[PDB]
Order: C-alpha cells, then structure tokens, then sequence
C-alpha cells in the first residue's frame, strides 16, 4: 500500500474529441425535423403562442421579444361602454 | 344618474343591447330606470324601450 502503481497517465486520451472542448464545453444543437422543413429552432427563442399543459413557465433574461403561454382564451359579446357617459351608438 | 343611454337608429327588430357598471357602492342597494323621451300619442311612433 506503500507504492502506487500503474500511474496512468492520460494525455490524448481525453484530446481525441477536440482541443477546445477541454476549455470550453461547447453546445447542444436542437434535433431536426422534416415537417419543419429547414426552420432551424434554437432554445432560446419562441415567437408562437404555445400551450400551458403540465409545461414548465419559461423564462426571460433580456429584450428578445417572445410568445407566451396562452392560459384562458375566451370570445363573449362586445356590451357597449367606455370610460365615461357618452354612449352614442347613432 | 349614474349613466345615459342614447339610441338613434331605423329598425322596426325587438333589439336588445348591454352596457356594464362597476358596483363600488357595496352593500344590497336599489337600481332604476327612467325614460327621458315622453310616450308617443299616435300609433305611428314605435319607440317603446
């Protein structure tokens, strides 16, 4: 127990994926799809209206205007009224 | 008078409109309506509200 063996040392063994991926830890690109045909989506962006269903509430970090997640959509009749007494409908 | 309702318009239809308040008087309270264009004499005038 004195001695330690078998040093094992490794040099390219962890180059072989690439230089720069041992000072920085590069990124994960989305997955393609073919009905989307060639909109290549990344994970940072969502300018549609998506749908709140046991979903996780996104976030926002700054400018970038997005979507959202529509939560109550709702279509009722249009009663006449504004912020006051004029309510001509002549 | 909490609020006017003003109707100008050709239509022999039983038209129904809706207009909304906020009730900031709480409280059970009383709600009135009064009509402002006197009762037609003739039976040409169809104007009933």
């Amino acid at each position: 127990g004195g001695m330690t063996g078998v040093l094992f040392s490794l040099g390219a063994s962890m180059v072989l994926g690439g230089v720069a991926q041992m000072l920085a830890p590069k990124a994960r690109t989305p997955r393609i799809q073919t009905t989307d045909n060639g909109k290549q989506n990344t994970y940072f962006s969502s300018l549609d209206n998506m749908v709140a269903q046991g979903n996780v509430l996104p976030v926002l970090y700054g400018e970038m205007r997005v979507g959202s997640r529509v939560v109550s959509q709702e279509i009722s009749t249009a009663d006449e009224g504004d912020g006051g007494q004029v309510v001509v409908i002549g | 008078t909490e609020k006017d309702i003003t109707i100008k318009g050709k239509t022999t239809s039983q038209y129904l409109a809706s207009v909304v308040m906020g009730n900031l008087p709480p409280r059970p309270f009383n709600i009135r309506m009064r009509r402002m264009t006197p009762d037609s004499t003739t039976d040409q005038l169809q104007n009933k509200t």
